[PDB]
């Protein structure tokens, strides 16, 4: 990229999330995440980091949305509740008018590109949806497929995923356009997408398969402490048996450790994260 | 003449984390009234409910991807307490390195990610404009340049921090590496020299770049340590053990309020709700007996964040209150630049005095500060810490039990309550650092830490009213953490 380059706008909206998918991606190694605002991606719209404030923000958002409907792309990041008429997740207030989560979506999600749904929250419900919980905690897909809204959607799932899952996708899906238009373009993204909406050059392979300790795992060589790295994690609770992910190769932080390695693996870019992968610490 | 009053509302605060909405009341060129709206809720409370309580210290730092490794720490010290877990000499310092790192890299996010565009115009593109057409920005040319030069640089730097705080925890956000009993990964001598190496690079900016700034920007800006004083009343609950007794703390708890210290009792903590959206009856009660019970329907509330008290009193937690509380010695860099710049003597942090301490700009320089003390307690871990040694012990999980972890997150106070039945998790209650600060009132009319700093703030200009949320910002918010 470059400072003057073709740079596509970018909203970036806030549900029910920890804020912990703006915070990995901020940890992008290559390209880093100074090149992605300034060479690759026009963010327009991000609470978390942008100048401006408060209506000027939102009514900013819109008229940028206004200048480029049906092109610009939108992040979610968190769920989107809708018990008590969307009252759980209010993310700003213009002429004196409230705008909930299901409000955005239902204003925004209709007019871009594309909405990359990004975090297990997002994707699938996550931890804000699990057992226990009580404010109608949505997947976006889901939201958008109930009101009719067929924009497409990609999941980039992790609780929370890695940085290069979400540039990396980001950059799939615009070398895609590049080559064939925006329509063409997200043909053929969502032509290598799994069943869950995850694309597979970084969700197409398991991490048990690929791990260093399956020699371990298959002569049943178990830790009984955390400590001991020599052993399977399995009894721990490892879910890497049940987990799409490619952390055993690009791990995390650049490269300085991964979960497996650590301590166990909890299955955090799965669908069921994480009511189907708990108890997190036992088989 | 003068002026009448104008309603501001601001939804939503950005360059915080999380969902707020701020309401001042301006009269004559002043803030004369506020209240602040956490307007997401999710519930953690509750979801734990029936849990694994080893699980609690993987779900509990989703509250907040900025302070995971906050959460993770009193979860562990909670559920180490409730089963009797005698965490290693090992383990306590490897926990330390991990969180230490997470302080380093939070407090450099806040002060350049988030604060520093309240006085830095960035480059000419999203996401650094547009913004307010008279925003006061006042550096020159060269010291903005600066401003945005160390911006750049700063990225790196927090996310060298976030490796630091991988090489024992596993990943950042979201650490694997503390669990009941201590940290699953003993460090290793080559380790160590890797997180050594990121140390020095990070002690270098901060030493170099992110102290002097801090109070370079402070010292034009010097009208910012003449307001935001609210209470002045501050809490500090302790945090990162030195030693293996439970007794001794790198910042020790403490209670300050109407100019007098006082030992901090968390017994004397309750939780009240009447503008809060939950159930009235749940109101008033202290954390062991806490109840989560949504009402978003509520009259009269404002807000998804409780409105915790101390014995009645409203205090404010995180940088400030710490280094209010323990009194530190001021770095040498800070004692420089406040006699060269400002024409103050000081040797201690209590020497700049309890109104430029408690101020918008006060608080920006005790995070500066605080940044700097903590560089010589991971120097002291570094040496402290042995290659090879245990880290863990694997306790069973008891059938019934209770335990409170209390630690000091990057923006304050934090307790994690749990208590065990039937071997699961019958209640868990999280009284968090941005609770403190950005609750409503109480069920006496009393305001919030925030809500209180916010009056007398000064919006001359209310088509540009730039300071409301420059006070917030501040206090370094994360609404994640306030709601849960
Ligand atoms: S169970 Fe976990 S540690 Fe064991 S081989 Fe599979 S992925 Fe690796
Ligand atoms: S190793 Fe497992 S828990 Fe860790 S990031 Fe990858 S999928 Fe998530
Ligand atoms: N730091 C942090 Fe998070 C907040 N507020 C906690 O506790
Ligand atoms: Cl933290
Ligand atoms: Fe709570
Ligand atoms: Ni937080
Ligand atoms: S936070």
């Amino acid at each position: 990229g470059t400072l003057t380059g073709e740079r596509p706008p970018v909203f970036w909206l806030q549900g029910q999330g920890c804020t912990g998918c703006s915070v990995t991606l901020l940890n992008s190694v290559h390209p880093s995440i100074a090149d992605v605002l300034l060479k690759v991606i026009s963010l327009e719209f991000h609470p978390t980091v942008m100048a401006w404030e408060g209506e000027h923000a939102i009514e900013h958002m819109r008229k940028v949305a206004e200048k480029f409907k049906g092109k610009f792309f939108l992040v979610i990041e968190g769920s989107v509740p809708v018990e008590a008429d969307g009252k759980y997740c209010i993310i700003g207030e213009a002429n004196h008018h409230e705008i909930s989560m299901v409000d955005a979506l239902k204003e925004f999600g209709p007019n871009a590109a594309a909405v990359l749904a990004v975090g297990t929250c997002a994707a699938y419900g996550g931890i804000p949806a699990a057992e226990g919980s009580e404010t109608g905690a949505t997947a976006v897909s889901k939201f958008l497929g109930d009101n009719g809204i067929k924009t497409p959607v990609v999941n980039i799932p992790g609780c929370p995923p890695h940085p290069d899952w979400i540039v990396g996708t980001v950059v799939l899906a615009l070398d895609a356009i590049k080559k064939n238009g925006l329509e063409g373009g997200l043909a053929e993204v969502v032509k290598v997408l799994d069943s869950d909406g995850r694309p597979t050059p970084f969700f197409g392979r398991n991490i048990h398969e690929n791990c260093p300790y399956l020699d371990k795992y298959d002569e049943g060589v178990m830790s009984a402490t955390f400590t001991d790295k020599v052993g399977c994690r399995y009894d721990l609770g490892c879910k890497g048996p049940m987990t799409m992910a490619d952390c055993f190769e690009r791990k995390w932080n650049g490269g300085v450790n991964w979960c497996v390695q650590n301590a166990v693996c909890i299955g955090c870019v799965e669908p069921d994260f994480p009511d189907g992968k708990s108890p997190f610490y036992q088989a | 003449g003068a002026t009448g009053r104008t309603t501001i509302a601001i939804d939503p605060v950005t360059r915080i984390e999380g969902h707020l909405k701020a309401e001042v009341v301006v009269e004559n060129g002043k803030v004369v009234d506020a209240r602040l709206s956490g307007t997401m809720y999710r519930g953690f409370e509750t979801i734990l409910r029936g849990r694994d309580p080893r699980d609690a210290s993987q779900i509990v730092q989703r509250i907040c991807g900025v302070c995971p490794t906050a959460h993770s720490t009193a979860s562990v010290l909670a559920l180490d307490e409730a089963f009797g877990a005698k965490v290693p000499n090992n383990g306590r310092i490897t926990r330390n390195l991990i969180f230490g790192a997470n302080y380093l890299q939070s407090h450099i996010l806040h002060f350049y990610h988030l604060s520093a565009q309240d006085f830095v115009q960035g480059p000419d593109t999203a996401p650094f404009v547009p913004r307010f057409p008279k925003s006061d920005l006042r550096l020159s040319k060269e010291l903005n340049k600066a401003g945005v030069d160390q911006y750049i640089e700063a990225l790196e730097v927090r996310r060298i921090c976030h490796e630091m705080v991988a090489l024992f925890g596993g990943r950042m956000p979201h650490v694997q590496g503390q669990v009941v009993g201590g940290a699953t990964e003993i460090p290793t001598k080559e380790k160590l020299v890797e997180y050594a190496a990121r140390f020095k690079k990070v002690r270098d900016f901060v030493e170099q770049k992110y102290v002097p700034v801090v109070y370079t920007i402070g010292s034009k800006y010097k009208d910012m340590f003449k307001v935001g004083q609210g209470f002045k009343a501050a809490l500090c609950v302790g945090a990162f053990p030195l030693d293996n007794s439970g007794k001794k703390h790198l910042f020790m708890p403490g209670v300050y309020a109407k100019g007098k210290d006082m030992p901090f009792d968390p017994s004397k903590i309750k939780e009240y709700v009447k503008y809060s959206w939950f159930a009235e009856e749940t109101t008033g009660l202290n954390y062991k007996e806490g109840k989560t019970i949504p009402a978003p329907d509520k009259a009269g509330a404002y807000s998804f964040v409780k409105a915790p008290r101390y014995d009645g009193l409203s205090l404010e937690v995180g940088p400030l209150a710490r280094m209010w509380v323990n009194n530190p010695e001021l770095s040498p860099v800070g004692k420089k630049l406040l006699k060269d710049l400002f024409g103050i003597s000081a040797k201690k942090f209590r020497d700049l005095g309890e109104e430029a301490a408690f101020s918008l700009m006060g608080r920006h320089v005790a995070r500066a500060e605080e940044t700097y003390y903590m560089l010589g307690a991971i120097e002291g871990w570094l040496k402290e810490i042995k290659a090879g040694e245990d880290t863990v012990v694997m306790p069973a999980v008891p059938a019934s039990a209770e335990g409170t972890g209390f630690t000091e997150a990057p923006r304050g106070s934090l307790l994690h309550y749990v208590k065990v039945k039937d071997s699961k998790i019958d209640n868990y209650q999280i009284v968090s650092a941005s609770l403190w600060n950005c609750n409503p009132r109480d069920d006496m009319g009393q305001r919030g830490a925030v809500e209180e700093a916010l009056i007398g703030i000064p919006v001359d200009d209310i088509q540009n009213p730039v300071n409301v949320a420059r006070l917030i910002r501040a206090f370094d918010p994360x609404l994640g953490c306030a709601v849960h």
